[PDB]
DNA sequence: GGTCGTCTGGCGTGCGCGCCGTTACACCAT
RNA sequence: GCGGCGCGC
DNA sequence: ATGGTGTAAACGCCAGACGACC
């Protein structure tokens, strides 16, 4: 029997118990009861909350009221109102009788005096409190002792977890002292939310007009600060006489944060504000969620558990700190758990309608209280209108044009960001729990769902604490990478920046050198054609213009972030998605994107480049130009020295002279590692060189590579290049060659489509079919992309295509299945059973090798499942987890060895010095992960999972029938896997 | 150039002798999701608003059967004026993407026109005839740029509020103001723009045409 | 019957009807015909242009155009409209949907005089895919003009020329054969396939 | 109500990030 | 989340 | 320049739908 007035209630109670004002909610409270009909939508939990509010600050009289009041209803005192009474009585420090009588009266209910402190959560104080009057009243009364922490004992993770071993863990360059004031400096950029950085726009020169606007900007803006702060005042005057007389108001929640957060955030909110007006709902929900994270954070002052976390924080700095030692090392969360950790209380939201009004009440507030002159009498500056959106009539706000007029005028060099998407200025928090994680004092997600998806997390807290701590540590270990900014590669981006940009290399151009068409005096209505070719031209130029704006926009937000944390040190936490890839958190500026951003980021510490590390680093810039892929790594190392006069060259004048890295598939990259090169062969011994840049090893098509692992093909495996082999093997040519003696037996007997296709067969127009597979590509898209590369050729004739992109989508189809079947038969099994449970009414549902429950989102609009989607997404879905696995494991065992790792998925990135131990440590968990049977548990699992009930065996007995019909593997030996040079080389 | 300001004013073409003779009208404002209409007389007077909002329209389909059979229950209510005033919008052909809401404007008007223009086959003369939104707008200053403002202050004054200042200009019933106080104010949590325009529109055809 | 006429009709007013008049309209003219239980035609009649669908779209014009043309239409107990196939995802074929659907509107609107008061049905809508595949003109979407039939039938017949009307629409059909006009053609074809389908099972 | 074969219309590679915009256009008077 | 674009595996 | 004006009609497949029978 839910009801919104109830739930808003209990919201309002809730806000009151947060806040410092008590006895409002005591008379909404003793108002409500006294009317037949508004006492039967209060309950318990509101008397509760109450009586708890009561107990905290020590009034023994108002808690006998209010259990007169839960005795005259109906209601069964709960045992959190037992342990509010044991609070109050044990704060009050009463006689020994009344605090024992109680314990009686609830022993004669039956509760336990462990259930109180073990049932229901309570605070450190409380606790305190209770166990202190229980003491007094029974001193023989003792909590349970702790027990030491739990280890995992699962057969793919015992080595890791074993004490045995040797270990020897990396340790951090800064001294301990320096890691202190970084803390500090972090807390500072978290309390205060917003972030301003100076822009890397050219700055204009400053006229007497644009002081002018500035001044009269200053001048309005102190006006509208004052009648703010009186609007907000009057306001929450008014709303706070509705909670007398009985009405709910929004009071509790306006006096959650001072006048001044709110001042300052709703001008940031009208700073913000596009010229074409935005939606009236979109900013109610924004300011809500606002004020909701800022009274998170502003909590934490007042409670005092920021000096809890500076002393927990200033203790744990020690096993990463380089002067200090530890007793005995161990993993970081372990470390943490070790010592006192503080507890971490989880929060619960507002229902939407409290959220939504919240937002209008202070968007409109805006509106009436800002005023402007005229440029006489005061014209209001923000407008209700009325206007079409997304096929839609809705609200829109909009401001007025001389507002525009003004703030186009003056150049502000300033611009905005939010705490979350900046990185951190000290090393995150270790991940403990699905609960608790990087952010020093804002919550984080395990799992990024797009919108109202609770499942994910339902199936992540449900499971035993033990099995999640292989992934915590893999996100703990990615947190702790220490990195830092290159600046001779910025210096030369913002020098083609500042001017017209070259946008080959990746620099956007400005808006002033968008093409011009020629301008005719002769009206164009004279003739057809002309204006007919007018407007075409005009809107094609409106379009380009409208995309290249776009561009520099996303351009100049990357390049802020690059000068501001320039001479600084940071660090980059990672999450998860449901299906188990691992991402970092700040979007803007990190790893995992363009050529630019990655040239930019280096490694903080540096490691001695060893006796192979500058034939590692001439390798990794062999692969980084791109002009040799077919080839084994002497001919690399061979091609590397035939260069060096052009390394050096480029190295030394970058933009004048030979250009010789412009011509790279990776130019900036490959101008980062020719730098390092040359500082590092001048050197008189190249072998104590310190070094700074990651080097990266990766391998082609993952997804046939744990196909054939799964089906222990002996054709399918030589392709991907599992077995031993001398010259990397490349799946495209072999599906281009076996496609081109297709077509020539085909073509002598009686054919002419054949005829014509001879010499035009090659990587390019297969490549893409091929890459796609693993998701599932159909004969359509698959004839698509076919069409599409060949309209881009010119030579082949255009009539044609049709018949021709349907032979080579047959041919190509036919050959995948010579080279590749147990893929297609594990693809098809995968289909048929997603597709039947599917039809009972079911989602797909399994548990990673890791422990990791995986569940699939998609359903139609309690809802009927989606049969097509889950059908088709489960097979890309299964390698994925199994892909994320393999790294999982390979970083927690290249951890033992003393090595830094970061991982892009699908590829290995470290030092020059450590390549061969990742490889190494690479082969091992792969020939481990894939030695255990995968595709019987997958089937035990469903087999027990679902078709479980003794209800219509009928159509139980089908899924039975499908589930066990396990295909068979073949004669590939796995062990061959170790002695593999190209695996992810 | 008045009559000019009628011809861009007013789309039909009626003779000014019938204008000026006028005892009543009928204003109706309609949306995606709702119409409206008010009742006005010479002294003017307001003695009836009210509003439709609940319909099984739009969705995905158009179907003549379903417009037909809730068009004819809507305008059941409608009583008897001399004259019924439709609103129209900028709106055009060139709005690809706003296309539908171009279909359901035209629909529901030429179905307006067809039912409530009684007696044009026995005598052949108008009685509903469209009024621009914009040229309205203009006559009570809500027009920034070229987009018309909400006019909810302005009722705001005209109701809730009694200042005479020697010349008021609108009228309402002493026994039914309750309600209408009533209604509004439970219109201002969700702001339908349709009630208020239909009471603007029907004073700007008062003021413009009439009293000239 | 929802494939071949939309709204919902119970079968048992259907069979028992007298007479039927068959509309069919386009861009340029409008065209009906008047045939009732025995197969014999009453009044077959074409329009001249009309000055719609030049320029903009105003609804005073559609109501006089419409009004002059509904006058000289005789009564009958059902009226069947064409509902042709036209895609709201195709662009280019926007105004043509417009036009239909203000046509089907009016018509609708004033056909039906006594449904403000009985609350009954008298106009019906018949695809044009059924008629198609039932006379087999052109099997699909496509259409043959349908000349050939039409001299097949008249000039054993199915439809019936009455005496003394004969010479009438003899002198009607061997005109405008140059000119590029449908709508006399499939109104009668519609009337025979009505009869066919939704009488005489 | 459940079901029960039977003809028809929609759809056709996975996951994760950014930026912009919402009748337009040519002319003419002042 | 309606449209036009860009990026990573 | 702005204000203000005028102009713009190429194939296959499968999850439902359901009328009727049960
Ligand atoms: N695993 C993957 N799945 C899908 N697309 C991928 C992919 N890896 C790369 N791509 C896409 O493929 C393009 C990269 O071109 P390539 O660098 O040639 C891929 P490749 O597999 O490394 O072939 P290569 O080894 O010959 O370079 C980009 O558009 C990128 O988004």
């Amino acid at each position: 029997q839910l009801s919104g007035q109830q739930q808003r209630l209990l919201a309002f109670f809730k806000c009151c118990l947060l806040t410092d004002q008590l006895p409002l909610a005591h008379h909404l409270l003793v108002v409500h009861h006294g009317q037949r009909q508004k006492r039967k939508l209060l309950t318990l939990d509101m008397y509760n909350a109450v009586m708890l509010g009561w107990a905290r600050q020590g009034a023994f009289k108002e808690l006998v009221y209010v259990l007169f009041m839960v005795k005259d209803a109906g209601l069964t005192p709960d045992l959190l109102s037992y342990a509010a009474a044991l609070q109050c009585m044990g704060r009050q420090d009463q006689d020994a009788g009344t605090i024992e009588r109680c314990l009686e009266q609830m022993s004669q209910e039956g509760l336990k005096l462990q259930a109180l402190f073990t049932a229901v959560l309570l605070s450190e104080e409380d606790r305190a409190t209770v166990l202190k009057a229980v003491h007094k009243v029974k001193p023989t009364f003792s909590l349970p002792p702790q027990l030491p922490p739990p280890v995992n004992t699962s057969k793919l993770l015992r080595d890791v977890y074993a004490k045995d071993g040797r270990v020897s863990y990396p340790k951090l360059h800064l001294p301990l002292k320096t890691l202190q004031c970084l803390f500090e400096k972090q807390l500072h950029m978290e309390l205060a939310s917003r972030v301003c950085v100076v822009s890397v726009e050219k700055p204009t020169l400053p006229s007497k007009e644009v002081k002018h606007a500035r001044k009269t900007l200053k001048t309005l803006r102190d006006q509208w600060e004052k009648a703010l702060c009186r609007a907000l005042r009057e306001t929450k005057n008014r709303l706070e006489r509705e909670v007398y007389e009985g009405r709910f108001s929004l009071y509790p929640f306006l006096c959650l944060l001072d006048e001044r957060e709110v001042v300052r955030m709703l001008l940031q909110v009208l700073q913000a504000l596009p010229a074409q007006g935005e939606s009236f709902t979109t900013l109610a929900r924004e300011l809500s969620a606002r004020t909701f994270s800022r009274h998170v954070v502003q909590r934490q002052r007042v409670s005092g558990q920021v000096q809890a976390l500076q002393n927990h924080y200033r203790k744990y700095l020690c096993l990463l700190a380089s002067d200090a030692e530890v007793p005995e090392p161990c993993l970081p969360r372990q470390y943490w758990e070790a010592l006192g950790a503080p507890e971490a209380l989880r929060e619960q939201p507002w229902p939407l309608p409290v959220q939504m009004e919240l937002g209008k009440l202070l968007a409109e507030m805006l509106v009436q209280a800002t005023q402007m002159p005229c440029s006489s009498r005061l014209v209001p500056v923000l407008y209700h209108v009325y206007s079409f959106r997304n096929v839609q009539q809705i609200g829109i706000l909009k401001p007025h044009p001389a507002y525009v007029q003004l703030l186009e005028k003056a150049a502000e060099p300033t611009l905005t960001f939010e705490a979350v998407d900046v990185p951190m200025l000290c090393p995150p928090l270790p991940w403990t729990s699905p609960h608790s994680g990087a952010f020093l004092l804002s919550p984080t997600k395990l799992m990024r769902t797009v919108e109202g998806a609770t499942q994910h997390q339902e199936l992540l807290e449900t499971c035993p604490p033990t099995a999640l701590h292989g992934a915590l540590d893999a996100l703990t270990q990615l947190g702790n990478c220490a990195w830092r900014v290159n600046g001779r590669v910025l210096d030369l981006v913002l020098q083609l920046f500042q001017a017209k940009g070259c946008p080959q290399l990746g620099v956007p151009a400005p808006p002033s050198e968008a093409p011009q068409p020629p301008e005719a005096h002769l009206p164009h209505s004279a003739a057809p054609a002309r204006k007919a070719e007018l407007r075409r031209e005009l809107a094609h130029c409106q379009k380009v213009a409208r995309e290249m704006h776009s561009l520099r926009a996303e351009a100049l937000y990357r390049l802020s972030l690059a000068q501001h944390l320039r001479d600084r040190v940071f660090w980059l936490p990672h999450n998860m998605d449901f299906r188990g890839r691992t991402y970092p958190c700040p979007p803007h500026f990190n790893h995992l994107g363009s050529d630019v951003a990655r040239a930019l980021l280096e490694f903080a510490q540096g490691r001695p480049l060893g006796p192979h590390g500058l034939d590692w680093l001439k390798i990794h810039l062999v692969n980084l130009t791109g002009l040799k892929k077919r080839e084994p790594l002497r001919k690399r190392l061979a091609f590397a020295e035939e260069v060096m006069d052009d390394i050096l060259d480029s190295a030394d004048q970058p933009l004048t002279g030979r250009k010789w890295w412009m011509g790279a598939e990776e130019p900036w990259q490959t101008l980062a590692c020719c730098m390092e090169v040359a500082n590092a062969v001048r050197a008189s011994d190249p072998a104590a060189y310190v070094s700074h840049l990651p080097v990266h090893q990766d391998g082609s098509c993952n997804g046939l590579q744990h196909y054939a692992a799964l089906g222990r093909d002996s054709v399918g495996a030589a392709s991907v290049n599992l077995e031993p082999s001398d010259v990397p093997q490349d799946v495209y040519s072999g599906v281009a060659a076996q496609v081109e003696v297709f077509r020539r037996q085909d073509a002598q007997r009686g054919m002419r489509v054949a005829q014509v296709l001879e010499g035009f067969i090659t990587r390019k127009v297969v490549k893409q079919t091929v890459m796609t597979v693993v998701y599932g590509v159909t004969r359509y898209g698959g004839r698509l992309q076919i069409e599409k590369r060949l309209r881009e050729l010119s030579d082949f004739p255009q009539e044609f295509v049709w018949e021709a992109s349907h032979y080579l989508v047959r041919q190509v189809f036919k050959s995948l299945q010579e080279m590749f079947s147990g893929t297609r038969a594990i693809q098809h099994w995968l289909t048929e059973s997603a597709r039947l449970i599917s039809h009972m009414g079911s989602v797909v549902e399994w548990v990673t090798p890791l422990g990791v429950p995986v569940i699939q989102p998609y359903r139609l609009d309690s809802r009927k499942p989606n049969t097509r989607k889950q059908k088709n997404g489960f097979p890309p879905n299964f390698i994925h987890s199994l892909d994320s696995s393999h790294m999982m494991l390979t970083a927690l065992h290249c951890y033992r060895k003393g090595l830094t790792f970061v991982s892009v998925h699908d590829c290995y990135w470290t030092h020059a010095a450590d390549v061969s131990v990742m490889n190494q440590v690479c082969r091992e968990q792969f020939v481990r992960l894939h030695s255990e049977p995968i595709l019987q548990d997958l089937s035990r699992f469903l087999v027990k999972r679902f078709c479980s009930e003794p209800q219509k065996i009928l159509e139980a007995s089908q899924l039975k029938e499908t589930l066990q019909a396990v295909p068979k593997p073949g004669a590939f030996d796995l062990e061959q896997v170790k002695r593999s040079t190209y695996f992810f080389s | 150039p008045e009559n000019r300001f009628l011809r861009k004013l007013l789309k039909p073409d009626i003779e000014r002798e019938r204008l000026k003779a006028v005892n009543s009208i009928i204003s109706i404002v309609f949306g995606t999701r709702r119409i409206a209409w008010a009742h006005l007389d010479r002294k003017l007077t307001v003695l009836d608003w009210q509003q439709s909002d609940r319909w099984s329209l739009m969705r995905g389909i158009y179907s003549s059967s379903v417009y037909l059979e809730e068009i004819s229950s809507i305008i059941s209510k409608m009583p008897k004026a001399d004259f019924y005033v439709l609103e129209k919008t900028g709106l055009s052909i060139q709005n690809s993407s706003l296309f539908p809401i171009l279909l359901h404007f035209h629909i529901m008007e030429a179905m307006l026109y067809a039912l409530l223009n009684k007696t044009f086959a026995q005598d052949g003369q108008h009685q509903v005839l469209s009024m621009n939104r914009n040229a309205v707008g203009k006559h009570f200053e809500l027009m920034i740029g070229d987009s018309r403002t909400s006019g909810k202050e302005l009722v705001k004054q005209f109701l809730f509020d009694s200042i005479l200042k020697a010349d008021p200009r609108v009228f309402f019933p002493s026994d039914k103001i309750v309600h209408y106080r009533q209604m509004f104010l439970s219109t201002e949590l969700q702001r339908v723009e349709e009630l208020y325009d239909s009471l603007l529109q029907a004073i700007a055809f008062y003021e413009l045409a009439v009293f000239d």
